[PDB]
RNA sequence: AACUAAUCCUAGCCCUAGCCCUACACAAAUAUAAUUAUACUAUUAUAUAAAUCAAAACAUUUAUCCACUAAAAGUAUUGGAGAAAGAAAUUCGUAAGGAGCUAUAGAACUAGUACCGCAAGGGAAAGAUGAAAGACUAAUUAAAAGUAAGAACAAGCAAAGAUUAAACCUUGUACCUUUUGCAUAAUGAACUAACUAGAAAACUUCUAACUAAAAGAAUUACAGCUAGAAACCCCGAAACCAAACGAGCUACCUAAAAACAAUUUUAUGAAUCAACUCGUCUAUGUGGCAAAAUAGUGAGAAGAUUUUUAGGUAGAGGUGAAAAGCCU
RNA sequence: UCUCCAGGCAUACGCGUAUAACAACUCGGAUAACCAUUGUUAGUUAAUCAGAAUAGGCAAUAAUCACACUAUAAAUCACCUAUAACUUCUCUGUUAACCCAACACCGGAAUGCCUAAAGGAAAGAUCCAAAAAGAUAAAAGGAACUCGGCAAACAAGAACCCCGCCUGUUUACCAAAAACAUCACCUCUAGCAUUACAAGUAUUAGAGGCACUGCCUGCCCAGUGAUCACUUGUUCCUAGGGACUAUGACGGCUAAACGAGGGUCCAACUGUCUCUUAUCUUUAAUCAGUGAAAUUGACCUUUCAGUGAAGAGGCUGAAAUAUAAUAAUAAGACGAGAAGACCCUAUGGAGCUUAAAUUAUAUAACUUAUCUAUUUUAUAGUAUAAGUUUGAAAUUUCGGUUGGGGUGACC
């Protein structure tokens, strides 16, 4: 006679049964049943200063939209790194070892914002 | 009787008939006399003489055996020196 | 006496007996799940 | 004795 | 699922909480009938290897003091806490044992038999033939497994060529080596047989459940006629 | 695992019967491996080893099927790899002894690459292949750099 | 002169043919009591399929169940030599459609959903306007049973011969199955709509083609041989075996717990008697309030007591203060 | 505001929006008003209520007001030694008349506190019929009723027989007992350890039987001499010679006590009865709303005699006879329902019992082998095979004729 089709949540079951609704944990439970919040585990919203901002939620109809071109890795490379290498190649001051000079990162370890695996949320 | 066998879908011969009766192509069937090898010491000489003979079958018995045997056992067999050569045909019978 | 009230609901009893973890414990229970997935059932277990 | 029943379908007829 | 309560690795005098099995196996099926229920009981670990030297102590005869003679619910006989050196242990108590008495545990084997007071462990060879003994063991260093029930005693019938014959309480005669150590005297609670239960509910206290209500030779072929 | 007729007549009852091998545990020494293994072995294998004039000969000669054991197949790979590589680990500091063993079993020498894939199951072979072909993705940065350098170099040429 | 209703056509489906696959679904969560962001206790199919059934029983045995077409051939062989089973050698081969279904049909399917069972699991029903509803949702039909419009008028298997006349007069022992070839018996049917049960070619007969030969390879033949047409139902047990699923009811046990006023005895499976547990008797009820209750009356009520929570024992078994009692 | 009834507020398990207002008046409430129904909008706010670091060392002394007092069934992390870390508020539960019983079911449902301060309404309007159900009252009599003092009573007292010793337990939903358990008594089995028994060891553990308790009481107890010799007995060697032999499977019964046990008897008591009546509630009947079930070949559905299969609304011969409703009775319709009963059949089953037939690596055993140790053949064992011996079990079966049955028989 139990309803099998309804979702299993903490409102149901005895007192002992509990579970989260998806809220991210922000602290630790120490011995003796004491909660110790950790400030670093609490997200902090980085909010910019909007003074002098010239952009509003809606855009004018008169303004014409452009052609959609999903950005690709090749396109970014040509814009940023290709010109430096091209000029350097003419000057001859280019070597395989110093690709980092143009911005190459050998490993993501040591970066605050690791590209992969991502260590930063949206 | 197996009227339709699984592997081939054909009628199956009963081998109890093949080992007891002989069919002549005309349609007659031959058989032995039951007990011709049994307790011969107490049978009369005339009694034993009858048993040794080969006997024919009736229309019903012949009809039965024809249902329990397949056409292969109803064909013409050209055996050289066959001791039943002359008996496969009926002659001077009006009926 | 008066029958008909055999079902004495307890969520701890229910989930232990016919729950997901209980079913997966044995291959005979996992084959219960496997058939239910084949049929198309809304709920595979409790 | 046996037992079986049928549902009272909502049957909205507004077409 | 079924994990026996007997999981304590280290000896301690403190009573250990018990779990009864109701007769059920580790599979949950009854392997012995009539067992179930009764008062909650605490196990008191008993040392039957009387001559056990203390840590970093020479293996020589030593004495110990009988602190108290307690009642053990897990045995017919009554245990007695014995304190010696820097350790405390529970041992089975003899009939006349009293608190404050000193008992002797002696591995030393004497060529000449010496009269031994009740409760002092001595090798069977040391004991003169005919002395009442208890807590006898099959092999030296195996603990006691015979004559450890309330009021039981054993007789040292014969010592020959380093072999001792002991008449067990059932009158079975068992041979062991004279090296085996058995303390003198009968076990305590001699009057265990004289008790009267009186009421059915009393046996239900002890854990003995009621019995069920369910209520030959082959003659040889020649003998079938006469029967 | 089969059935028998009680009293060996087909007119009696059909009774389940299982026939078991008289397993024995013995110790065997492998010259190529220079190690002694303890294995459960039937009297049939002992005769086969004797007819093969040595434990090492028995393992190498017997095909995969006749051997009928995964443990034996691993021994086959180990012995074959030992001979294939002429590993100096066999009887170190005694080169004379090592040469004798290798020469005695020289007939079974096979290429090293083939020896590795001996006795492996499909899953183990699949795992071996996956590990060999595992590689972290090449950064596109480098890939574009190679293409750019080649194009620039060709243009200058 | 109409209510209840009826009419309807495409939703999908079925069997083939062709074809291995490369439909593995942002982000987040899930093996914890799944769908709970992080450490604790770690994680692993199965020894031979049985039986039903057939042998008019049953005990050896019993096609499929459990390796290319056709031929050899239902032959050799095997078999309580019974029912039955059954080769090979050796020959031969280049291989998108519907005299199907159309809403009780075709798949169970609008859906593995609702609903039912603790679980394994079982399992539905139905829809209908037109080109346009940004044209006030059409039509279409004395048409089923059932009613209404319109209750009835001595007398009788309800009708038939009749008749000027609906009824009066004359004649007349419902139907099927079933028993003997008899029923005033005995079974079955309130009525309507739809659905709902004879199937195979050895021998025979009939009709043709060619004819000592017939047949599009292997077959048969002392008029045969080849082809055609022509045949043998439905529903229903008690059971048996395999594998899952069940001890939230109930029997028993483990662990952690809780309840017991007042009175008299004493120091208790003792006494009076509530809560509470039980269920001797009578009455009512009997499709009941109830698939075991209600009203009274009774038994125990500090104990072998009652109750609560979680866990364990599972069918060739479990449990049993033995009633062959219990195990939803 | 009035009349009357007397389990209520929280908690847990459970349930899952049934909570609350508004709006509707199709559906649900078994009828209405009103909503528990439909749609929309809302809602339950916790650092206190509730739920969710490591390695060692070591504990004899219940509870009950714990003092006295005894008893027996023997009974709840802490504190130390060191290492590591040095200032925190997140997450989840919170509503309701609620759950298990197909139902807004006279049933089931644990704990805390309290017994009205909390919670509720037996009658929709009518009416006074029979029958039926419940309550109260009774002239005289007092069990004359009846299978029986069943039920009832202004009574609830006394003794007896039988059976079981007592308390206790059992067929959930027809038997609560005389049956099962039970203490005590008796019999059989086992000399022992790291998962039941059991962390136990013959005064113990398993298995089974039986009320115990003093008293009568079974047999069994070589014979004669007299702790002694012969005759016996038992064995060998050949009818001889040696050798050896120093009360327990049964009754009465205590005997008292106790019993929702089975029978009786006296006393009181009574509407049980002679002999029935009166009032009230319920039900009924009437008005209003709502709306089942078994059943049903068709029916324009009569009486008597005859016939018939213990049989006739319907056939045969007479007779009777305007049509319909409402409320009553239960003679007939072999009246309707049930998994009830009875005798017989089936080469239909299933449970139990073995002196049935066929098997039987459950177990135990031993034998020869294999095989490893050992000693020159030898005694040990055994990841096995082949036998022999028990049988825990599995499988299958219930011939025919004798008016039923056991015995005879017969085919
Ligand atoms: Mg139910
Ligand atoms: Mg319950
Ligand atoms: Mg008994
Ligand atoms: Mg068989
Ligand atoms: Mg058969
Ligand atoms: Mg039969
Ligand atoms: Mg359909
Ligand atoms: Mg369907
Ligand atoms: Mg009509
Ligand atoms: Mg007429
Ligand atoms: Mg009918
Ligand atoms: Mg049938
Ligand atoms: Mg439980
Ligand atoms: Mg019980
Ligand atoms: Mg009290
Ligand atoms: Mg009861
Ligand atoms: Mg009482
Ligand atoms: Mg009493
Ligand atoms: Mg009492
Ligand atoms: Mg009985
Ligand atoms: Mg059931
Ligand atoms: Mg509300
Ligand atoms: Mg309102
Ligand atoms: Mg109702
Ligand atoms: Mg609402
Ligand atoms: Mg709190
Ligand atoms: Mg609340
Ligand atoms: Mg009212
Ligand atoms: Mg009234
Ligand atoms: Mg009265
Ligand atoms: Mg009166
Ligand atoms: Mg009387
Ligand atoms: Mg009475
Ligand atoms: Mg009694
Ligand atoms: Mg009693
Ligand atoms: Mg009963
Ligand atoms: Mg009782
Ligand atoms: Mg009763
Ligand atoms: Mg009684
Ligand atoms: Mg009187
Ligand atoms: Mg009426
Ligand atoms: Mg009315
Ligand atoms: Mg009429
Ligand atoms: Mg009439
Ligand atoms: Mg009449
Ligand atoms: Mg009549
Ligand atoms: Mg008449
Ligand atoms: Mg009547
Ligand atoms: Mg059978």
């Amino acid at each position: 006679g139990a309803d099998r089709m309804s979702k299993w949540t903490s409102k149901r079951g005895p007192r002992t049964f509990t579970k989260s609704r998806g809220a991210k944990k922000t602290g630790i439970y120490t011995s003796d049943r004491k909660f110790v919040q950790i400030k670093e585990m609490v997200p902090e919203f980085v909010v910019p200063d909007l003074t002098g901002f010239k952009l509003k939620p809606y855009v004018n109809y008169r303004a014409p939209a452009g052609i959609d071109t999903p950005l690709t890795a090749k396109a970014l490379f040509q814009e940023t790194v290709a010109p430096a290498i091209e000029k350097d190649f003419k000057e001859g001051t280019f070597d395989a070892n110093n690709l980092e000079k143009y911005g190459f990162e050998p490993t993501q370890e040591g970066k605050l914002f690791q590209l992969y695996p991502k260590n930063f949320p949206r | 009787l197996t009227y339709c066998s699984t592997r081939k879908g054909k009628r199956k011969t009963v081998k109890s008939v093949v080992h007891r009766f002989l069919r002549l192509h005309s349609g007659l069937w031959l058989r032995r006399k039951a007990g011709y090898k049994k307790k011969l010491w107490k049978k009369s000489t005339a009694r034993k003489k009858r048993l040794r003979e080969f006997v024919f079958c009736s229309k019903t018995q012949s009809k039965l055996l024809d249902k329990m045997t397949t056409s292969f056992w109803k064909r013409r067999n050209w055996y050289a020196g066959d001791p039943y050569q002359m008996y496969h045909d009926r002659t001077n019978l009006r009926v | 006496r008066a029958r008909g009230n055999e079902y004495q609901p307890s969520n701890i009893k229910r989930k232990h007996k016919h729950g997901w973890v209980r079913r997966l414990s044995t291959p005979a229970g996992v084959q219960v799940i496997l058939r239910r997935m084949l049929k198309g059932r809304k709920s595979l277990s409790h | 004795t046996k037992s079986r029943f049928r549902p009272p379908t909502p049957e909205p007829k507004y077409k | 699922k079924f994990v026996s309560w007997k999981s304590r690795t280290k000896y301690t005098v403190k009573p250990v909480k018990m779990r009864k099995s109701g007769g059920r196996d580790h599979t949950g099926r009854i392997r012995v009938h009539g067992i179930g229920g009764g008062h909650k009981q605490n196990y008191r670990m008993i040392d039957f290897l009387r001559f056990r030297p203390e840590k970093e102590k020479a293996p020589e005869p030593f004495e110990e003091k009988v602190v108290v003679v307690r009642y053990d619910p897990c045995r017919s006989a009554d245990i007695a806490l014995v304190a010696g050196g820097s350790r405390k242990r529970w041992i089975i108590a003899t009939e006349n044992m009293k608190a404050g008495d000193t008992i002797l545990n002696s591995n030393h084997i004497g060529r000449m038999a010496v009269a031994a007071q009740e409760g002092d462990a001595h090798p069977l060879g040391a004991l003169p033939v005919g002395t009442l003994i208890n807590n006898v063991e099959s092999e030296p260093g195996r603990g006691a497994q015979y004559i450890r029930a309330a009021g039981t005693c054993g007789v040292l019938l014969r010592k020959v060529n380093g072999t001792a014959i002991i008449q067990l309480p059932s009158k079975r005669q068992m041979q062991v080596l004279e090296s085996c150590t058995a303390t003198v005297g009968r076990v305590s609670n001699v009057n265990h047989n004289q008790r009267v239960i009186g009421k059915a509910g009393r046996n239900r206290w002890l854990g003995k459940r009621p019995n069920s209500g369910l209520w030959k030779i082959r003659p040889l072929p020649p003998m079938k006629s006469y029967v | 695992l089969g059935y028998r007729y009680a009293n060996n007549d087909k007119l009696s009852k059909r009774v389940k019967k299982v026939w078991k091998p008289q397993l024995f545990t013995r110790e065997l020494y492998s010259e190529i491996l220079d190690k002694k293994f303890t294995v459960t072995v039937t009297m049939r294998t002992l005769d086969l080893i004797d007819e093969a004039y040595g434990f090492d000969f028995y393992i190498l000669k017997t095909p995969k099927e006749d051997l009928g054991s995964k443990f034996g197949m691993d021994l086959k790979r180990g012995m074959l790899l030992r001979l294939a590589r002429q590993d100096p680990h066999l009887h170190p500091e005694n080169p004379e002894r090592r040469a004798a063993i290798y020469d005695k079993y020289r007939s079974f020498v096979i290429p090293e690459a083939e020896a590795e894939w001996v006795g492996l199951t499909l899953e183990e072979a699949l795992e071996k292949q996956r590990l060999l072909e595992e590689k972290d993705p090449v950064p596109l940065f480098k890939v574009y750099v190679e293409e750019l350098v080649q194009r620039l170099q060709e243009q200058v040429l």
